[PDB]
């Protein structure tokens, strides 16, 4: 639960770092796949 | 200019101006937890927890209630941050982003209703005329103002088969 959300965040930092954010935003399923990274990560650290 | 001048969206936005007080209202009010023994009845909140014969006495003490809405309100500053400066320099797409975290501020909140709800259960009735019905509406608008917010700048359904989402502007 910790190993896999560290690597779903490493795909999105690097997808901010190719796009400069606003071409990130720009794609829906990328809006998607930011609000699972976010709600991730809370599930470790309420779970912690 | 069309998803930050309309008003459908500046509508949704001082909607969520209202409800950003309501949890601020929740923070530091202690009211959603009336005992009733009989006298001994207690008044408890999130920092202050306040027992009543007059004699009014509040203090503290249940701390995982607290932490959470620290990112009720770390998020809460984040949120607003990308929403402010989404309106001069030309940046729309930062509209979306701020949305994310204003769902994430009232489900921090719902989350820190049912621990206090939890430190109910565990511990003479329960009754709420204040802060209950105020945090369980900071949620209920937070939630349901950002969830609006974030369907409001993303495009539309194509209806066409020439259209996608993120084409030219
Ligand atoms: C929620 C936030 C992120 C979700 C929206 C962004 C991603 C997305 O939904 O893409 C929509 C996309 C539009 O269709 P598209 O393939 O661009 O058109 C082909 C030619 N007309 O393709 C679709 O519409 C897919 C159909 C939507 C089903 C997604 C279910 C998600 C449930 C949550």
């Amino acid at each position: 639960n910790v190993a896999f959300t560290i690597i779903f965040t490493l795909e999105m930092i690097l997808k901010l770092l190719a796009f400069k954010a606003r071409g990130y935003f720009g794609d829906p399923w990328n809006v998607f796949d930011f609000l699972i990274v976010i709600g991730s990560i809370i599930d470790v650290i309420l779970s912690e | 200019m069309s998803p930050t001048e309309a008003p459908k969206v500046r509508v949704t936005l001082f909607c969520i101006l209202v409800g950003i007080v309501l949890a601020m209202t929740a923070v530091v009010s202690d009211h959603w937890a009336v005992l009733s023994p009989h006298c001994e009845a207690a008044h408890f909140g999130l920092w202050r927890i306040c027992t009543k014969r007059g004699e009014k006495n509040c203090s503290y003490f249940s701390i995982s209630a607290a932490a959470i809405s620290v990112f009720s309100l770390g998020f809460l500053i984040m949120g607003t941050i990308c929403a402010l400066m989404a309106f001069r320099k030309k940046r729309d797409y930062l509209l979306r982003p701020a949305s994310m975290f204003y769902v994430f501020a009232g489900l921090c909140l719902f989350v820190s209703l049912e621990v206090m709800r939890q430190s109910v259960k565990r511990m003479i009735e329960y009754y709420y005329s204040w802060s209950f019905a105020c945090a369980c509406a900071a949620f209920v608008l937070l939630f349901l103002g950002g969830i609006s917010l974030l369907l409001f700048s993303l495009p539309r359904m194509p209806q066409n088969p020439w259209e996608s989402c993120m084409d030219a502007e």
